[PDB]
């Protein structure tokens, strides 16, 4: 005889996780670089545009 | 032409300007009185300035002592125009240089004194504020609309009679 022990339950244990869970996240990275090179022309447009802006405030003075 | 450098000592003289040069009255403005009325006295002025120059040019090394008689007529030409803007619009005059005391004397900071004072003046002294040397299809700075550089802080003053002269309709 053999009572009171553990013992497992009667319909057993539900599936753990031994996979590895490492899914792909992220856009593609074309898109990534197209945000780049957008995000850095418009900077260059602001820039250049100060600068030109700043030379004719330099003229006056 | 050079800086003073390792100890410099400042000295003056107490002595007079001989008889055979004439008194001139000298310019009392400061350096945000006299860049704001930069324009107006270079607008009036432009052929005293000239003369000046061009007389100094001519007579190489005599300098000083033999273009003295056309110094006196830039000076006083501009005490005229400072006397002259005084009188007309001392109040939108103060307004500007007293904008142009903040913000590094930078002219970009104050464009709305600005604005103001170019009105006045060119009502009732009639004198433009341009800039020589710019093409045409090139726009004046001082007249565009969004500019890129904007001051840090806008003077209570100005644009509160800024404002005042948009609701006057005289803008
Ligand atoms: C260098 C790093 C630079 C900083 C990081 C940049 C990040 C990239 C910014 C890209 C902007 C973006 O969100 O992508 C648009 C996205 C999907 O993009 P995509 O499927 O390729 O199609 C685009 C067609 N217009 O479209 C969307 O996701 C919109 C989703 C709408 C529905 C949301 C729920
Ligand atoms: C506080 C502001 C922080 C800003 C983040 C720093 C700069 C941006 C870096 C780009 C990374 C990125 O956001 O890329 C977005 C992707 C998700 O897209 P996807 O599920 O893979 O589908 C793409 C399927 N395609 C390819 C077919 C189109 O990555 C992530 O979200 C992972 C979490 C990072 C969270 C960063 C916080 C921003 C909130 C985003 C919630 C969606
Ligand atoms: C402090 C605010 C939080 C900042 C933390 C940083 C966020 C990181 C988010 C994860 C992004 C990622 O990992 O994207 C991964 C992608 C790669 O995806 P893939 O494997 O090729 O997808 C393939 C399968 N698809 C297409 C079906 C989904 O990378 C890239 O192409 C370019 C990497 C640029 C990352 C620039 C992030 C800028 C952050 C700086 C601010
Ligand atoms: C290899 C480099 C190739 C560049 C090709 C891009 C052509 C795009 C056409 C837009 C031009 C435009 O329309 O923008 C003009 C702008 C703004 O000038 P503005 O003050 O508004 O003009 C008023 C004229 N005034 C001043 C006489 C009154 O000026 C620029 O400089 C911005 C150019 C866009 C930045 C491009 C940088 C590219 C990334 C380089 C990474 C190192």
């Amino acid at each position: 005889p053999s009572v009171g022990q553990d013992l497992p339950p009667v319909g057993g244990y539900e599936p753990v996780q031994w996979r590895r869970n490492l899914p792909a996240r992220g856009f593609r990275p074309l898109v990534y670089l197209a945000a780049l090179c957008g995000i850095c022309g418009y900077g260059f447009y602001r820039a250049l545009g100060g600068i030109q802006e700043r030379r004719e405030l330099k003229r006056e003075k | 032409p050079r800086e003073a450098a390792a100890h410099w000592v400042p000295f003056e003289d107490k002595a007079n300007m001989p008889d055979n040069v004439p008194d001139v009255v000298e310019v009392g403005a400061t350096s945000a009185p006299l860049l704001s009325a930069s324009y107006f006295i270079g607008a009036k002025c432009k052929p005293y300035n000239d003369d000046f120059m061009l007389c100094r040019e001519e007579s190489q090394g005599s300098g000083a002592i033999d273009c003295l008689k056309e110094g006196r007529r830039v000076t006083r030409c501009a005490v005229s125009v400072i006397e002259d803007i005084n009188k007309s619009c001392l109040d939108e005059f103060r307004l500007h240089w007293q904008c142009l005391e903040q913000n590094n004397h930078q002219l970009s900071g104050c464009r709305k004194a600005e604005a103001l004072l170019n009105k006045c003046v060119f009502t009732k002294l009639n004198l433009e504020k341009k800039i020589p040397g710019l093409r045409p299809d090139e726009e004046p700075v001082f007249l565009k609309k969004d500019p890129w550089i904007k001051p840090a802080v806008d003077d209570f003053k100005s644009v509160r009679a800024y404002a005042e002269a948009k609701k006057n309709g005289t803008l």
